[PDB]
């Protein structure tokens, strides 16, 4: 029955029963379950041993063990709590110690004894049944849970700083497909006014730290972006339910992480008078003994909303599932490797004076925050890279890896702690060019800086306008966060866009006078005095296009794959730079019951509107183009050639990929979602090539929009709620102001 | 555990009213023949005897 299925979750699963394998049969550990004696039994001789060989710390050590027991099945969290056998050895943060104060493998098998006799009597009951009647069932099921140990053990000792922070006794858990509970301060979350979050309580925190009033908000069952919800989504691996390498915990939820060093060592003294609250603060320890971060915990109370589902059979295939394909990730990272070396042998033999325009990675690196970051790289990593290039040697291209740092000259805050932004010069910068680029009234409604688009639209009509002009918005903004992450300066990009924008613009209406010309060309069949004149007409304005810069790309067709297809005369407001009131105009083409329809129409794809936005966004990446190709030739000394091949592997054609959706649906942001996610794929492909550094740093150097999640509630960004339809947010203040990330394999399989 | 009478005090509020502190009949009414779960509860309260008559 599914009580069943919900009791061995708990039973065989949480109290870390995998334990007991090493020292008694598999015969002797289905007795304990169908014999309460037995257990007050092992307790009772294993105290005697342990009181020996702790002695004078018999007391500290038994209360530690007692208190992580209960976190193992009730969920509660105590004061200094330590998470697994080995911090309970050393009892660190109460006594200094220069080693183990008693064996570690009596310790561990005491704590799971302690937290088996913590279950519900009525559970405890159902597995005595089991043991006794499905002898052949159950020994497959306790044998199973032996390799998901084993796995994850193996990964843990590999580093000393994730062996220490690592949780015992843990089982993956899922959640309801559609809720969604957050945890967000009071004050930010008024402003935005949302009709879809509902306040179930507060956070009272601890007396450690003192921050603003927060609040827990819940969301009932809806329909959520894809990809957003209901997989861990984490790009680096993980033991124990915590990262490997930093020890931060990522299997659950926590509301928070502090890392700054003055702000780090102002809680640790204010802990050693008391703590009290609710919600007390989990502390990460290093490798000596000393504490580098802090972490608020969650009310397991609140947990309950979420309608969590603990199928035993269920979970176990969903963990293994999830170590097979970080064993993938691994390996990749491990054939990388491989490439880097091939090219750095080349290169020395083929010439000696090579080497002096490559970077030892392992060694000795002058920026302290960047040679902090490769200390915590995995040592998986580490070991591949000392079979190669030698002990302590990783040798890459410098001109290369500068390329994977262009991030940081326009970013500031730390990704771990969840505060990562552009710097404000930055946003001054782009703020500007969506200006230029688009039309003024767009701008104030889209970009607003202190009300969300929601407060701003009071008619039906306008609603309709405003969910278009969206969709080349996010477009125009995804491809600037892209390109400044990839390497290309910020300097560039801001004074190319107003010159770019010109040059297209000139184009179209220089075209106009010659398209039409053939007509007159055919009417002059007559005296030579017409067509002297339409002659040199052609001509001379044939030539004005010859020198253009954007000349190469005309060439190749793809510049001018729509814009001989066919012209309209309407269609000189996107040039010019009045993309709203151009929307205006198409939307007042459509019958008078779906304009009035609101925010329930149904545009149809045989109209006006739904072309109108087509060509807008193709409009879109004809600038992006046209940048790409610039810095492939000017600062990066590429043929012609070289570079227009580079640029037809990360664009697509919109007109082979229809909507495929439901009707009677409203999904016209849904299928644009679905567009952009492919164009990303092709761009992710080609960084592997050209850029093999690139991919290596992204996943072991922390930067914006490259790591996934850290195990805070989950934020959305521009791409992610564009495909909900909702309209509570804006793209110049607070939310909204996020990119998705840029990590290559990561977005190859997720 | 406390996290198992908790949620239960929860829904016990919600049908008192007190968390949603008038259109609250309405809603009662409405969730009465949606729910799978209160409405077992429901249907083994006594009958009051004026509705014996009914036999419902």
């Amino acid at each position: 029955t599914d009580t069943e299925w919900s009791a061995m979750h708990t039973g065989l699963g949480k109290t870390d029963l995998a334990v007991l394998r090493e020292t008694m049969s598999m015969a002797e550990i289905r007795d304990l379950l169908s014999s309460s004696k037995k257990v007050k039994d092992e307790i009772s001789t294993l105290e005697k041993e342990i009181q020996n060989q702790a002695g004078r710390n018999w007391n500290l050590v038994q209360k530690k063990s007692k208190q992580l027991a209960q976190y193992m099945i009730m969920g509660e969290v105590g004061n200094n709590l330590l998470r697994n056998a080995h911090a309970i050895s050393r009892l660190l943060g109460e006594r200094i110690t220069n080693g183990p104060v008693a064996d570690v493998a009596a310790i561990d098998k005491l704590i799971t004894l302690y937290s088996l006799e913590l279950m519900n009597k009525s559970d405890r009951d159902l597995l005595s049944e089991l043991a006794q009647s499905e002898v052949e069932g159950m020994e497959f099921s306790i044998a199973y849970m032996v390799g998901q140990r084993t796995e994850e053990m193996r990964k843990a000792k590999g580093d000393n700083r994730t062996l220490l922070n690592h949780f015992k006794g843990y089982i993956p858990v899922e959640n309801q497909q559609g809720v969604n509970l957050i945890i967000a301060d009071d004050k930010e979350f008024a402003k935005l006014n949302s009709q879809s979050f509902t306040r179930i309580g507060t956070y009272q925190g601890s007396t450690g730290f003192r921050t603003g009033s927060k609040g827990y908000y819940f969301s009932p069952v809806a329909a959520r972006a894809p990809y957003s919800q209901g997989i861990l989504q984490n790009v680096r691996n993980t033991a124990g339910g915590v990262d490997i390498g930093t020890g931060f915990t990522l299997g659950t939820m926590v509301a928070g992480r502090i890392t700054d060093k003055p702000t780090v060592e102002r809680i640790t003294k204010a802990l050693a008078k008391g703590e009290r609250g609710r919600e007390p603060l989990m502390p990460i320890y290093n490798s000596k003994g000393q504490v580098v971060a802090y972490e608020q915990s969650v009310d397991p109370n609140m947990l309950k909303h979420l309608n969590q589902d603990n199928h035993f059979a269920k979970m176990v295939g969903v963990w293994r599932g999830r170590q097979v394909e970080e064993a993938k990730a691994q390996r990749f990272n491990d054939i990388l490797i491989e490439q880097l070396h091939a090219m750095y042998e080349k290169d020395i033999k083929d010439s000696s004076a090579n080497k002096s325009q490559y970077v030892n990675l392992l060694g000795k690196i002058d920026d302290p925050v960047l040679a902090d970051a490769i200390n915590l790289m995995n040592i998986e990593t580490r070991h591949k890279a000392e079979e190669l290039f030698g002990k302590d040697e990783l040798w890459v291209r410098r001109d290369m890896l500068n390329d994977a740092l262009g991030y940081r000259a326009a970013s500031i805050g730390d990704v771990w702690t969840g505060n990562s932004r552009w710097s404000p010069s930055t946003l001054d910068t782009v703020k500007k060019m969506f200006l230029g680029a688009f039309g003024n009234k767009a701008y104030h409604v889209v970009m607003n800086a202190e009300n969300t688009i929601q407060n701003l639209v009071k008619d039906a009509k306008t609603v309709i306008v405003v969910k278009a002009v969206v969709v080349p918005a996010v477009n125009f903004l995804a491809n600037i966060y892209q390109m400044i992450g990839r390497g290309v300066p910020v300097k560039d990009i801001a004074v190319n866009i107003p010159r770019k924008t010109s040059e297209i613009n000139q184009y179209i209406k220089s075209r106009l006078r010659q398209i039409d010309a053939e007509a007159e060309l055919r009417a002059a069949e007559g005296n030579p005095n017409l067509v002297r004149k339409l002659k040199t007409e052609i001509q001379s304005i044939t030539d004005s296009h010859r020198r253009m810069s954007i000349w190469p790309l005309i060439e190749a067709g793809e510049f001018s794959s729509i814009a001989d297809a066919g012209i309209s005369r309407d269609d000189l407001l996107v040039a010019e730079g009045k993309i709203h009131e151009y929307m205006e105009k198409l939307a007042n083409k459509l019958p008078e019951k779906v304009r009035n329809a609101g925010r329930y129409a149904l545009i149809a794809k045989d109209t006006a509107l739904f072309q109108g936005i087509q060509k807008t966004v193709e409009y879109s990446d004809f600038i992006a183009k046209a940048i790409i190709y610039d810095d492939l030739v000017k600062r990066k000394k590429k043929s012609s050639s070289e570079a227009l091949g580079q640029v037809t592997e990360e664009f697509i054609n919109y007109d082979r990929l229809p909507g495929r959706f439901r009707g009677y649906m409203e999904s016209m942001g849904l299928m644009w979602f679905y567009n952009f996610k492919i164009r990303s794929i092709k761009v992710a492909m080609s960084m592997i090539r050209n850029n093999p550094v690139h991919s290596l740093i992204a996943t072991v150097v922390p930067a914006p929009t490259m790591f996934g999640n850290v195990g805070l509630p989950i934020q959305d960004n521009m791409l992610t709620m564009l495909a909900e339809g909702r309209l509570d947010y804006s793209l110049g203040f607070g939310q909204g102001l996020r990119a998705p990330t840029l990590n290559p394999w990561f977005n190859l399989t997720h | 555990n406390p996290a198992d009478r908790y949620y239960a005090q929860q829904k016990y509020d919600t049908i008192s009213g007190a968390n949603l502190v008038t259109s609250l009949l309405p809603t009662f009414l409405g969730l009465a023949m949606v729910n799978e779960e209160l409405r077992s509860i429901i249907k083994e309260m006594p009958v009051p005897k004026a509705d014996k008559k009914l036999g419902n």
